[PDB]
RNA sequence: GUAAGAGCCUAGCAUUAGUACU
């Protein structure tokens, strides 16, 4: 009666001309027939369309048409890592999906605290740029007559050569979806602080501190993860020194606080001391 | 054909025959052009101009310097050399340069909407205001948009009159 | 000369 | 307020309860029925869906097979409105579709009985004078085609041609006068206070009229 | 008619029948290529030919 | 506890004018009315007398043009409109015609 | 249930126009100040192709 | 099972009325209180049984646009329908024949009320800025008066000399039509205090208290008693809602003066206790705009009208 | 001698979603 859809998937306009093309398409994973709805999402925009069951869609909430999660627009697979859960067991064959989706009709994603992790990484305002034209084939060729009037996009494909292959399945399940993999390799880096080559450095840098959090409130952030040696003050640099007695324990506090962790509200940077 | 059989054309027809006969030839050359190369929508584009500017000589006769007859015009009606329906329209107010019948018909269109050639190109944003129709390779044909006294058609630089539309006059 | 009117008993829907 | 402002919220307020409640707006409204196309439009999308044997039209040929069904109704609408004798060019009304996978003939051959019974008494006549008159009558080939020749080309072969005399009885003037400037047209009263109007329902004949239509078949 | 699938014209009828045959023509050629048979063709006038000498199976 | 699976799918009556009204000053201007009845949502981004008059000039001017019932019309443009970065893609196509050629050590 | 099955399943039914819009009152799970540029619910106009 | 103390003979405590084809823009119950006018979108005018069937017994039709208000005459048997055809139109009810139809306004004939005391009498307020006052018998217009802003709501008072006139210039005003005989008189008082349009105006059962809905999405109590404070505004009401569908949401009084019920934008059927001038019931239901919301002559029935073509017809319980 | 199928190489039907950085 109504896509299930990302938010941004819907475009800046409060107001939704889409077109209801009932048994419009297959599913592109349950290769069904279902009611496609077809959209511009804002001026800008291209002409989206539903690309999955609406079933099919709500099962793993994700959008009937960027096939992302429903909360947080990233991948299925970025969701189901932080979301720590099995893997897909799902059938692959039709013959098997659609005896699943069979029997579930004749008879886990909403009750969960909201994941830092996803949170961390995730876009803050939407993108509306992925509702917009696809590049034009004949500017890339060098071949396009139709000047500025194209509606598709005069630029050329600035791509990852092993992505632009991506399988709706794949982006649905989770399995080699290159885009989440790209974004879990980012957040590989960025929860890799470089412990030096030096190992008996015990301190962990903290920058960039604002003025309301004290000594003791950096003491209370960092006891968890092992034994102070000691904390150090600087609110001139907004920094702080904090020194450890075991390298394991900086080394704790290094991972669980290395990709930016917010103390009392403060966006503070960590780094080896 | 349907001219061409039998009877005779009322007085007038010696002045506006040898123009619609090269309105005739032009018609008959597009639909003989080749089409490879070009987008399947863009086929009948330049029919519609041409069916424009044929039926808009009509008019420009017989409604703005009224030198053709009424029983002459209704003639051309009849026997299918006007577009009745579109010269009829053209005399409807905000209908003035409309470009084909199509950019009007409602069920014509997916949200039941006239074409967006018809709004005015101010009113419309950025996008739809350098795409001309799918249909009929119109921009904007709204009563005020138009240039040289027609719409504003696939190429119509928003140059001069004479390199846009054809001229027919009387030499 | 009844016209093409009806009158059904239903509840009022709400949303929540 | 002061005019300052209220000229304008008052135009505002005038001018959507005009758009409101316009007669495009308003209930029983119905949109006006489609007009016709130039022929040329037809033409060319049909001339250039050639064989459907592209790529481009590649995404039609499902629709096209798609047609295959109306053909049997296609056929049926285009042989009961085929030109009499008479006639030698009879354009008729036709629906295409948008992609030229069928063309239905949109008409009904409505006669006026007594003279189209006047006009095939006038081909009986004229027949059996070319029957005997005629030194060899050649018939037809048939298939008048050969099998792998493609049909022709309406725009390239037929539509520059002037057809050719069809079959008219020449009628006698000062007897056939009733029935003299009208007998071999089309639909011969159309546009005249005999018929109902152009529907061509409901002919209203004279009496003398009747009288060579009668003599005639 | 008022389907905004078709359109309307006047066309001369021998018109309207060349394309009523190039278009059951195109249509009946379409169903043979679509069910594979490309070692059959219709014809210009309607006669289904094997291009080959068929199997049992092709014929089939 | 919700209606649709994702929020509230709610139906709605209006007059046509103002679906299409809203949907157009937000959409072609960028700000528009919220449909919820709360302010407006977003950023933003006639004619005459003197040339309705020129335009009526220009009108009664054709008008003016002498016509001579003994000539026939001619047609003189008769179709002028029919006969009718770069550098970017300039090496984006010298790499295209790299990647093609490319297309088509060993140590003791 | 037995129309369903004799319309549904006849195919001499004639196919026709566009099934008209439909106004909907949609309200999403996530609205902020972001989300439809600040505007809480959205009008969606649901047009049968 | 429920039990909850049936008020009204209806079937049911809720009932939709259906077989509209358009926006429902005003709805009148009959003095006697079993019939339905329901005035739509669709220049059409539905005439319903208030008991034991719900009948829409006779569709009158004669408008060629969406009849915008619709009032009864006193006695219950003659129909007034205003449009926006520029037509307004006395009907019988029982018949369905029309009586008079006059044309006089220039544009949408928005408002009307017709005189509970007195001759049969009724005011039209147009989008002309011209209220005017139309006597049954006479076949032109008795009276005209000339706001310069289109008039959007207009009633009648309790006894029968002024009329009230509330539009898009953020004053409704009060005239005096025996004091005017004359084509531009100047206006007797000056409601000030709603900050934008005025779109619906109801006359209380006493006649000293009128009602006035605004897109300043506020409802006002203005006394019209002539001594009164300089400020006649009594009471202010929140809650409902006017959107940019700008229709004409309108007012009413409880046949006894205890509730008020509002026609909203939010599709939300409003009915506040004047005394306390706050919300009693805030009903659902309705899918479209409300349009005016009517309230049962006898019991404390409330129906509504709204712009998705039904109207419910339920009684309150409390 | 049926004629069935498995596969190998090469083998022209359907799709419009997705491409981020304190
Ligand atoms: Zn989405
Ligand atoms: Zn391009
Ligand atoms: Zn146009």
């Amino acid at each position: 009666d109504m896509p299930i859809v990302c938010e941004t998937c819907l475009g800046p306009n409060p107001f939704v001309r889409m077109q209801r093309i009932e048994f419009g398409g297959t599913c592109h994973i349950s290769g069904r027939p279902y009611t496609v709805f077809r959209w511009r999402p804002g001026n800008d925009a291209r002409y989206k369309k539903t690309v999955i069951c609406q079933e099919v869609a709500k099962a793993k909430n994700v959008c009937q048409v960027c096939l992302l999660d429903l909360e947080y627009g990233l991948p299925v697979q970025v969701r189901d890592a932080a979301m720590g859960v099995k893997p897909d067991e799902e059938p692959q064959s039709e013959v098997g999906k659609e005896y699943k989706l069979q029997m579930e009709a004749d008879a886990s994603y909403a009750a969960g605290r909201p994941n830092e992790m996803l949170q961390k990484l995730q876009r803050s305002q939407p993108y509306y740029k992925r509702n917009q034209a696809r590049v034009c084939s004949f500017f890339a060729k060098g071949q396009c007559t139709r000047g500025a009037e194209c509606p598709y996009r005069h630029e050329l494909p600035t791509a990852d050569p092993a992505l632009a292959n991506q399988s709706y399945k794949d982006r649905y399940y989770g399995t080699n979806d290159p885009v989440a993999a790209k974004m879990l390799k980012r957040v590989d880096e960025l929860n890799k602080l470089t412990p030096p080559e030096d190992t008996s450095i015990t301190t962990l840098y903290v920058g960039g501190v604002d003025a309301s959090i004290t000594e003791d409130d950096v003491r209370d952030a960092f006891y968890s993860f092992g034994e102070l040696a000691s904390v150090r003050k600087m609110d001139v640099k907004s920094c702080a020194f904090v020194t450890y007695t075991t390298r394991s324990a900086a080394e704790k506090a290094a991972e669980e606080l290395g990709g930016n962790p917010l103390i009392k509200g403060a966006r503070v940077k960590l780094m080896w001391g | 054909r349907r001219k061409l059989k039998g009877k005779k054309p009322p007085e007038g027809w010696e002045l506006i025959e040898e123009v619609i006969e090269d309105f005739e030839q032009q018609l008959k050359e597009a639909v003989n052009e080749e089409h490879e190369g070009k987008r399947k929508t863009e086929l009948t584009w330049k029919i519609h101009r041409l069916h424009w500017e044929k039926n808009r000589f009509i008019y420009d006769l017989m409604y703005q310097r009224k030198v053709m007859s009424k029983e002459l015009f209704e003639w051309l009606v009849r026997e299918k050399v006007a577009d009745g329906a579109l010269i009829a329209k053209w005399r409807k107010p905000g209908y003035e340069i409309l470009c084909s019948m199509l950019a009007i018909q409602k069920g014509n269109h997916n949200f039941g909407t006239t074409s967006h050639c018809r709004v005015p190109l101010r009113a419309r944003a950025k996008q739809q205001r350098i795409t001309p129709d799918v249909q009929t390779g119109c921009i904007s044909c709204a009563s005020g948009d138009g240039k040289f006294g027609g719409p504003v058609w696939w190429n119509t630089p928003l140059a001069k009159l004479e390199e846009n539309r054809t001229t027919w006059g009387q030499a | 000369p009844g016209g093409p009117g009806i009158g059904r008993a239903v509840g009022r829907g709400m949303p929540a | 307020l002061q005019q300052k402002l209220l000229e304008e919220k008052a135009k505002k307020w005038a001018q959507l309860n005009a758009k409101r409640y316009g007669d495009k707006r308003k209930f029983g409204f119905v949109e006006a029925p489609k007009e016709d196309m130039p022929p040329e439009h037809v033409r060319k999308i049909i001339r250039d869906h050639g064989d459907m044997s592209s790529r481009k039209f590649r995404h039609d040929k499902r629709v096209y097979l798609g047609a295959l069904k109306f053909v049997p109704h296609a056929v049926f609408k285009l042989l009961e409105n085929m030109p009499m004798p008479w006639e030698q060019v009879r354009h008729v009304k036709v629906i295409y579709h948008i992609t030229g996978a069928i063309t239905f003939v949109n008409e009904i051959p409505w006669v006026i009985e007594p003279v189209y019974l006047a006009q095939w008494g006038s081909m009986w006549i004229m027949m059996r004078r070319e029957k005997r008159d005629r030194r060899h009558f050649k018939r037809m080939r048939f298939p008048p085609f050969d099998d792998e020749e493609p049909p022709l080309d309406y725009a390239d072969n037929l539509l520059d041609v002037e057809p050719l005399e069809a079959i008219e009885m020449e009628l006698d003037e000062e007897e056939d006068a009733a029935v003299y400037e009208w007998l071999y047209d089309h639909q011969p009263l159309k546009y005249t206070k005999f018929v109902n109007g152009p529907s061509y329902k409901r002919w209203k004949l004279p009496l003398p009229v009747m009288a060579a239509l009668y003599r005639l078949s | 008619k008022a389907t905004k699938f078709f359109q309307s014209t006047e066309l001369d009828w021998v018109e309207v029948g060349l394309q009523v045959c190039r278009q059951g023509y195109n249509m009946l050629n379409l169903l043979i290529h679509r069910k594979n048979l490309n070692y059959l063709h219709l014809d210009y006038n309607f006669n289904l030919k094997p291009v080959k000498t068929l199997t049992t199976k092709e014929r089939k | 506890l919700k209606n649709h699976f994702v929020g509230h799918v709610e139906d709605a009556h209006m007059h046509p004018i103002h679906f299409e009204q809203q949907y157009h000053n937000f959409h072609a201007l960028g700000f528009g009315e919220a449909p919820s009845g709360i302010g407006v949502v977003g950023k933003p981004v006639r004619k005459t007398t003197q040339e309705r008059k020129a335009e009526q000039v220009a009108r009664a001017e054709r008008l003016a043009a002498p016509f001579d019932p003994s000539a026939p019309f001619s047609l003189q443009e008769r179709q002028p409109w029919a006969s009718k970065t770069e550098e970017q893609k300039e090496f984006i196509a010298k790499a295209e015609a790299a990647k093609l050629e490319a297309a088509a050590g060993p140590t003791s | 249930v037995v129309q369903g099955k004799l319309s549904s399943v006849n195919p001499t039914k004639l196919p026709g126009g566009p099934g008209g819009s439909t106004l909907i009152k949609y309200t999403p799970a996530q609205q902020g100040a972001q989300y439809a540029s600040g505007a809480g619910q959205r009008i969606i106009k649901m047009q049968d192709l | 099972k429920e039990g909850i103390t049936r008020t009204s003979n209806l079937s049911a405590p809720i009932i939709q009325l259906s077989g509209h084809a358009g926006e429902v823009f005003s709805m009148r119950f009959s003095p006697d209180g079993q019939c339905i006018a329901s005035g739509s979108f669709d220049k059409t005018i539905f005439l319903w049984r208030t008991y034991d069937e719900n009948e829409n017994y006779n569709v009158i039709a004669g408008h060629r646009n969406a009849v915008l208000e619709v009032h009864w005459f006193t006695d219950g048997e003659a129909l007034l329908s205003c449009s926006a055809d520029k037509t307004a139109r006395c009907w019988d009810a029982e018949t369905g024949a029309p009586i008079k139809k006059m044309g006089e306004h220039t544009a949408v004939v928005n408002s009307c009320c017709p005189l509970r005391r007195g001759a049969k009498v009724f005011v039209t307020g147009a989008d002309d800025s011209t209220v005017k006052v139309w006597d049954m018998r006479v076949k032109k217009s008795v009276h005209t008066l000339r706001s310069e802003f289109p008039v959007c709501a207009v009633a009648f008072a309790d006894a029968g000399d002024q009329v009230y006139s509330g539009g898009v210039d953020n004053a409704i005003k009060v005239w005096d039509l025996r004091r005017g005989g004359g084509a531009d008189v100047e206006p007797s008082m000056l409601l000030k205090g709603h900050s934008d349009s005025v779109t619906g105006l109801r006359v209380s059962p006493d006649g000293g208290h009128l009602l006035s809905n605004a897109m300043d999405n506020t409802l006002r109590e203005w006394d019209v008693r002539p001594y009164a404070p300089p400020n006649r505004c009594t009471k202010v009401f929140t809650g409902h809602m006017h959107n940019f569908e700008k229709n004409l949401l309108r007012c009413d009084y409880a046949a006894d003066g205890s509730k008020v019920a509002c026609g909203s934008a939010d599709r939300m059927v409003y009915i506040w206790d004047t005394s306390t001038r706050k919300l009693l019931y805030k009903l659902p239901g309705h899918s479209g705009s409300v349009n005016e919301v009517v309230f049962h002559s006898k019991e404390p029935i409330v129906a509504s009208a709204s712009s998705d073509k039904t109207i419910f017809l339920g009684e309150l319980t409390q």
